[PDB]
């Protein structure tokens, strides 16, 4: 509107933090962990803004500043609120745990303890309080639950990246 | 504007284009959830 | 949408209290005494900086391409001895660019009295055959230890 | 106690027809959620990430604290309490008090949660006068308004609008959301009058 449109671009990894709120720096021999957070992403409707590392003006001083954050030389990395959200082992794990909503939305984790994602019906204490003396175990005729199902053989995936 | 400048206008407006995002399938997702959640645990 | 606010519905609340026919809660004095929180009406020196800068750029063409010489030992003592020198010769307030032409005058002939020495004392180590530099004794652990991978296959 | 009478009401009914009906359930699902105890914990949680020294604090804790005791007396309705609600959690001043006990490490909202279920005991703004500890154990150790790092529940409704705008994907950028007439199919029975949630899928 009153200034030409210009892209971005930043020799610093502070200034892509402070800029967005979702960045990511991917590379583009990675195509299947870039698509993969793409997916986690867009699926809870947060703007993102992704980073192709290849053919970039500043990818030494880039490389260097993301090996501090993460410790992990391993591309992509999800960038969220100016912190490190991590890879799609990190990814992955907040979706399994359901966290994943209030970490793109409103940029913290929970720090709830417990599982949310083993979970029957409605989701109550059911047992969660703290028995006295402890010894859960003594008790051998407690209740082990319903019982569980496993499979014999591993069936054929029908996708080697469709997890 | 002449003819080659009006093309190139409207070319990049339909490839630089903000669409609607209207949580759609996300809605039908959730739908979906609790129909299950019903038929699992009532008869 | 402004209709559904606080002021509003505390002013809402007022003009219904003065009519005489209404009586308040509590929370409406209570308001009138808090009244609801509102949005509204809310190193280095540069010159030696520079200094440094053109003083490593000249200095790293007469010691990679100038002298050809890559195992300089202890750059640092010469590198503020230029500084020290060129602060020496800005006290008296000479020039700019003769300060740093005897500067580098002076770097060239601490470096070549460096290289010298360098290579009478390997000359002297080397005539004499009693003395091993700690690179030679790497070197000889390190090939006796290959000599000892052939014996092995 | 109506609860307890409804509960009777309940084993008897399920011993009468000796099954586990619709009716009785939703009757005492509603009478066991018929109390305003969580707003109060709304008002309580969002009093004890202040400061009890500032002076702003002081007045943001006494005007939630009214607020809450008018809800519990029944002269204000919950609508406008969560519009007052909204309208001193919106507040920079709040957020900043929010960031500067974040900022500090050692905060005092565990003690202030605590104390919360303590004047809700003593005051009588509660049900039972020991249901407001296994409510504080229930906003501790589940996910809930006490475990965000600024003591309001998550929801959009309760965050800034220019925090709103670069975060999230809505409708069109640069109050009551709803479906334009066009899309003729959008669900099995989506429609224009049914109305979508920013930040939450409430079906």
């Amino acid at each position: 509107s009153a200034t030409r449109w210009l892209p971005f671009v930043s020799s610093d990894l502070k200034d892509y933090l402070n800029r967005y709120w979702a960045v990511m720096f991917t590379v583009g021999a990675r195509p299947i962990e870039t698509g993969h957070i793409r997916h986690y992403v867009s699926w809870y409707c947060t703007r993102m803004k992704v980073v192709l590392l290849d053919h970039h003006v500043y990818v030494e001083p880039l490389r260097q500043q993301l090996q501090e954050a993460s410790r992990t030389p391993e591309l992509p990395l999800l960038f969220v609120n100016k912190k490190l959200v991590g890879t799609l082992r990190d990814v992955e794990l907040l979706e399994r745990e359901k966290k994943l909503k209030d970490v793109l939305h409103f940029g913290f984790e929970w720090r709830v303890g417990g599982s949310v994602a083993a979970t029957n019906g409605q989701k109550s204490l059911m047992g969660a309080l703290p028995a006295p003396y402890g010894d859960a175990e003594f008790f051998r005729g407690r209740y082990r639950g319903p019982p569980v199902a496993r499979p014999v053989v591993s069936l054929p995936t029908l996708h080697p990246f469709a997890l | 504007v002449n003819k080659q400048t009006q093309k190139y206008r409207t070319k990049l407006r339909y490839r630089f284009r903000q669409p609607s995002v209207v949580p759609l399938r996300q809605t039908l997702q959730q739908r979906h959830n609790t129909i299950l959640e019903v038929l699992r645990r009532r008869r | 949408n402004e209709k559904y606010e606080p002021w509003e519905h505390m002013k809402r609340m007022g003009r219904l209290v003065g009519t005489g026919f209404y009586i308040p809660p509590e929370w409406y004095n209570h308001f009138r005494m808090f009244p609801p929180i509102n949005h509204n009406f809310q190193t280095l020196s540069p010159e030696r900086v520079a200094l440094r800068d053109e003083l490593a750029r000249k200095s790293r063409l007469v010691a990679s391409e100038g002298m050809r010489y890559y195992n300089i030992f202890w750059v640092r003592k010469p590198l503020d001895t230029m500084e020290k020198e060129y602060y020496e010769l800005k006290r008296r307030g000479v020039d700019h660019g003769e300060a740093i032409r005897k500067v580098l005058q002076g770097f060239y002939s601490g470096l070549a009295v460096k290289k010298r020495v360098a290579a009478i004392q390997a000359e002297e180590a080397k005539l004499t055959g009693r003395f091993i530099t700690m690179r030679e004794a790497t070197v000889v652990l390190g090939v006796l230890a290959k000599l000892h991978k052939e014996q092995l296959t | 106690d109506t609860e307890f009478q409804a509960l009777v009401e309940f084993i008897e009914g399920a011993s009468y027809d000796q099954l586990i009906s619709g009716r009785r359930f939703k009757k005492v699902y509603d009478v066991l959620s018929e109390n305003d105890d969580m707003f109060i914990w709304l008002c309580h949680t969002a009093m004890s990430v202040l400061n009890p020294g500032d002076m702003r604090s002081r007045l943001i804790y006494n005007h939630l604290r009214i607020l809450a005791e008018s809800v519990a007396s029944g002269e204000m309705t919950q609508r406008t309490a969560f519009r007052f609600f909204e309208s001193a959690v919106r507040s920079p001043a709040y957020r900043e008090i929010a960031k500067r006990q974040l900022e500090g490490g050692a905060a005092t909202r565990l003690a202030g949660i605590s104390a919360a279920a303590d004047v809700m005991r003593r005051m009588g703004l509660t049900r039972r006068p020991m249901s407001s500890y296994f409510e504080l154990y229930q906003r501790i150790v589940e996910r809930s308004e006490a475990m965000t790092p600024w003591g309001f529940p998550p929801l959009f409704q309760f965050e800034e609008r220019l925090s709103l705008e670069p975060r999230l994907k809505f409708f069109s950028r640069a109050r009551i959301f709803w479906i334009p007439p066009t899309w003729n199919r959008a669900g099995r029975f989506l429609g224009p009058h049914v109305t979508l949630y920013p930040g939450m899928t409430p079906d």
